[PDB]
């Protein structure tokens, strides 16, 4: 029934809320200037990293932050997930699954927020890094961002606003088609639901938005292609440029993912 | 395992 897909929106955006310190409502507020005097530091050249870095060679401290704050997002969405009604009720090692096979999609979902054309906010909104910057990085470093910042134009031209992406990365979560899966029906249930929550809100929140849910669906979609590729930059790593290695964290996510 | 500990805190 529609109120209680109603209660479901708003219980996943209340849950947001709770588990992500920085918003897209917040990312956007900086990136367009509407906060205060505390305008970004830009990061466009080396001379600027060093400066900002202030308040090994450079691609590899670019690539251990990001790592890093990989950790970080992991913990954050493991938290959202927790809060998915029926969830928790599922088996663990089926909880496990659906992380460790969607945790990158929302990553590089929540990241868009973070992106326009010309750049990404860093540092929790504090500095921004150009897309130019991060392209001039030497290969395999320079190869991560830039087809995220493909991904990120396009996605951000639907305009969906937190609401809206509480409900999108439920869904992307509760995805039962992840190899591996022992139960796949309670999932599927779960989804079935999220789909109609995020099908009503879209209506709703974006009533003139043409074909807004189908394209939104086609993102989901997007991102798995997104998420292959940037796994097979990592696997490149670990095979040629092995003098470094990711966190405990992230090696059980990666650990026989694709 | 990592992750378990994740899901199951509280
Ligand atoms: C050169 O090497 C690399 C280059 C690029 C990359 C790509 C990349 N991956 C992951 C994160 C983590 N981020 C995900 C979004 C997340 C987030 C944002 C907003 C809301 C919630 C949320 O997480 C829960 C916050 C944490 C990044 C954060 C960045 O800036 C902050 C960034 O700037 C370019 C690039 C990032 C990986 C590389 O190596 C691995």
């Amino acid at each position: 029934e529609s109120a209680d897909l109603r209660a479901l929106a708003k219980h996943l955006y209340d849950s947001y809320i709770k588990s992500f310190p920085l918003t897209k409502a917040k990312a956007r507020a900086i990136l367009t200037g509407k906060t205060t005097d505390k305008s970004p530091f830009v990061i466009y050249d080396m001379n600027s990293l060093m400066m900002g870095e202030d308040k090994k060679e450079v691609a590899i401290r670019i690539f251990q932050g990001c790592q890093f704050r990989s950790v970080e997002a992991v913990q954050e969405i493991t938290e959202y997930a927790k809060s998915i009604p029926g969830f928790v009720n599922l088996d663990l090692n089926d909880q496990v699954t659906l992380l460790k096979y969607g945790v990158h999609e929302i990553i590089y979902t929540m990241l868009a927020s973070l992106m326009n054309k010309d750049g990404v906010l860093i540092s929790e909104g504090q500095g921004f890094m150009t897309r130019e910057f991060l392209k001039s990085l030497r290969k395999p470093f320079g190869d991560f961002m830039e087809p995220k910042f493909e991904f990120a134009v396009k996605f951000n031209a639907l305009e969906l606003d937190d609401s809206d992406l509480a409900i999108f990365i439920a869904v992307i979560i509760l995805s039962g088609d992840r190899p591996g899966l022992l139960n796949v029906k309670p999932i599927e249930d779960i989804q079935d639901n999220l789909l109609q929550a995020l099908e009503l809100q879209l209506k709703l929140n974006h009533p003139e938005s043409s074909q807004l849910f189908a394209k939104l669906l086609q993102k989901m979609t997007d991102l798995r292609q997104i998420v292959t590729e940037h796994v097979q930059l990592l696997q490149v790593i670990k095979k040629t440029e092995t003098d470094m290695s990711l966190h405990p964290l992230l090696q059980e996510i990666y650990k026989d993912l694709y | 395992h990592k992750l378990v500990q994740l899901l199951t805190t509280t």
